[PDB]
């Protein structure tokens, strides 16, 4: 639900959801889209749709079609090296979906920003060091970094307190053109359980194993671990609800 | 893009008195993102104020910034000779980042009896070319000098040309040369050679003479 | 706080290419950008790019866009401008200035400036003309000497008296058109050294051009 609503934020800012105990219906939020690459590594794209897991990690953000080369461990741009990138260790799926018309509520940020570069210009004569950002790691550029680049090509630095560490944490900013429609990308990272899983598919089950539309027939029952073999039916009730 | 406009211009004050140079904007720009600069005569323009209220480190608190939104005004409280010079107000707000129209400050202190002085020709450029005499006109105030050749007691036509130089940094003297170049065979009979200086300063025309 | 040294007058011809470098003394390069600033001769300032060797980055205003390429080399610490394919319109100074960042883009440090020249007319050399001091002058104070500097195309020419060390009444006059292309400046001295004179073998000229240096010593005639 927190999915649907106000301006979701720029790459580099992906805002995390993280599923812990929960039912999942993947596809009754896929269905509110228009999914446009549905592409995933370590386990197939039909896989992540029913299988029970130990946490399901959510992270979405705004990321134009015009780049989706650059978002994969394939990619040394700065989209997977500055901005984002996913821990290879554990499965991944990356979905880049698109708003529709008809959806209300999902609000439009002006541009789609992501920081190109990001280093540290030592605190001695001249030397820099790229900082590449580890599993998920928030950029730590992105203190200088507004929520939205402003203009095509941005330049924003900070100086750290002398020890630590006297070094500019120098970092750059670019932008790209709005689309007509609010074209959104998503990340899962799924990883599994000891022996313990507590996020699975809500499976329900149908009037064939129903009380109802029993009444006479000798039937197994399982209720909420009782088990047994009998007949039900229908009486006025007696005991404490 | 914003075209701004700025102050009057060119501007006569005594020292001791405060300038005013104003800096509206066609286009809303940010309450605090515009910069005063100030460039010398002759060199590179140096920043006065930054985000139209704080000062350059090492600017003496004479020159204040102000304004917000629209209307963005530097007000110099003292001024000293040392303040002859272009300002332009530059909004760093939107992009391009538009630099001012300018304004000239001009220091109104002295009126100044000039120096009238001839340099006639010699015998380095009277062994080729086309000579030229000229005409000094050394440490004078204001620019308000008109200079007239007079040739053997003749006036003379508009083949003159005359340059002035800025007033000093510290002198705040406006000096001239007035030059006419002539044919380099054209000096036979005309004995004596002069400039007729028109000035606030000195009761006459001061004309001069060269005979030799 | 760090002195920003430029390159000296180009002068090309209507259709070229000019590198102007402007050198960071010091060796450093920190997280401070380049931005260069144009100013037509008579004229009011623009802006035209800026770069971070920093990060190789670089933005160019829309008009010049296509015909400007703005560089850097991090590690020698030397930033230049390559203003390919220029018009006759783009004779002006150009100065090179200190970014600050994002929200703090004031130019603080400003380049000396370079001068391009661009029509394809001539370069002529600095003919130095007589000094002649008039004799009977003032009673001291000021007796009047100058060494002038006619029939010259291309500017500049610098000219210091005592190569640099009589600094204190060294008036130079704006170079004004004469009928050719060619236009000339004159400079003047004033010293209380009457007769004889302590040191007057001077009037060193620099044509950053024809590269021509002159040096004349003044007599009162």
């Amino acid at each position: 639900s927190p999915l649907l609503s106000g301006t979701p934020p720029q790459v580099y800012n992906f805002k995390r959801l993280v599923f812990t105990n929960c039912n999942y219906n993947l596809t009754k939020l896929l269905s509110l889209f228009s999914v446009n690459d549905f592409t995933c590594s370590q386990i197939s794209p039909a896989a992540i749709a029913s299988n029970c897991y130990s946490s399901l990690i959510l992270d979405y953000f705004s990321y134009p079609l015009s780049m989706k080369s650059d978002l994969s461990v394939s990619s040394a741009g700065p989209i997977s090296q500055f901005n984002y990138k996913q821990s290879f260790s554990n499965p991944t799926c990356l979905i880049l979906a698109t708003v529709p018309h008809n959806l209300t509520t999902i609000t439009k940020p002006l541009k789609y920003s992501y920081i190109n570069k990001c280093s540290r210009l030592l605190s001695d004569d001249r030397t820099e060091v790229p900082q590449l950002v580890n599993a998920n790691q928030y950029s730590p550029c992105v203190s200088i970094v507004p929520s939205t680049v402003w203009e095509d090509g941005d330049y924003y630095r900070k100086q750290l307190s002398p020890l630590e560490g006297g070094g500019w944490l120098v970092a750059s900013g670019s932008t790209v053109a709005m689309t007509e429609q609010l074209q959104m990308g998503f990340g899962i990272t799924v990883q599994y359980g000891t022996d313990t899983n507590s996020v699975c598919p809500k499976l329900e089950f149908a009037n064939d194993t129903k009380i109802a539309s029993q009444l006479g027939n000798c039937v197994e029952y399982s209720l909420y671990g009782v088990s047994g073999r009998g007949v039900f039916q229908n009486c006025t009730a007696v005991g404490v609800r | 893009e914003i075209v701004l406009t700025q102050s009057p211009g060119t501007l006569s004050l005594s020292p001791g008195e405060r300038a005013t140079l104003s800096c509206r904007a066609s286009q809303s720009v940010s309450s605090s993102y515009l910069a005063w600069y100030q460039q010398r005569p002759g060199q590179a323009p140096r920043l006065l104020i930054y985000g139209a209220s704080s000062r350059a480190t090492g600017i003496p608190d004479r020159f204040s910034g102000s304004g917000s939104g629209t209307d963005f005004t530097l007000t110099i409280g003292r001024l000293e000779p040392e303040d002859s010079a272009v300002y332009y107000c530059q909004q760093y707000g939107s992009s391009p980042w538009t630099f001012g129209q300018g304004t000239k400050v001009e220091i109104k202190r002295t009126v100044a009896a000039p120096s009238v002085f001839i340099f006639p020709p010699s015998d380095e450029q009277l062994k080729s070319g086309t000579a030229s005499v000229v005409c000094l006109l050394n440490n004078f105030y204001p620019r308000e000098a008109k200079v007239q050749w007079k040739v053997d007691n003749a006036l003379q036509s508009g083949n003159s040309q005359e340059s002035v130089t800025e007033q000093d940094s510290k002198d705040s003297t406006y000096s001239l040369s007035s030059t006419l170049t002539l044919s380099k065979a054209d000096y036979e009979k005309h004995k004596v050679y002069a400039c007729e200086v028109t000035h606030q300063g000195l009761s006459s025309p001061v004309t001069k003479s060269f005979n030799r | 706080q760090v002195q920003l040294v430029q390159s000296g007058a180009e002068v090309k011809k209507p259709g070229s290419s000019v590198k102007v470098s402007c050198k960071a003394s010091g060796g450093t390069f920190s997280s401070y950008g380049i931005t260069w600033v144009r100013q037509a001769p008579g004229q009011g300032l623009e802006w035209m790019g800026r770069i971070i060797p920093i990060l190789g980055i670089s933005r160019s205003v829309q008009k010049f866009q296509g015909r400007i390429t703005i560089t850097a080399d991090k590690s020698t610490s030397t930033a230049y401008m390559d203003l390919s394919g220029l018009t006759s319109d783009d004779t002006a100074v150009y100065y090179c200035a200190r970014e600050g960042g994002s929200g703090y883009d004031f130019f603080d440090y400003w380049g000396q400036g370079t001068l391009v020249t661009v029509s394809s007319a001539s370069t002529k050399g600095p003919s130095v003309f007589p000094l002649a001091p008039s004799s009977k002058s003032t009673s001291g104070g000021t007796a009047a000497l100058g060494c002038l500097v006619k029939d010259y195309f291309p500017e500049p020419v610098t000219v210091s008296w005592n190569s640099g060390a009589l600094t204190s009444g060294v008036h130079t006059f704006p170079a004004v058109l004469q009928s050719s292309g060619l236009y000339s400046l004159s400079s003047v001295v004033t010293v209380p050294s009457s007769s004889l004179g302590t040191q007057t073998y001077i009037c060193n000229v620099n044509h950053k051009p024809s590269n021509t240096k002159v040096d004349k010593r003044v007599e009162p005639k």
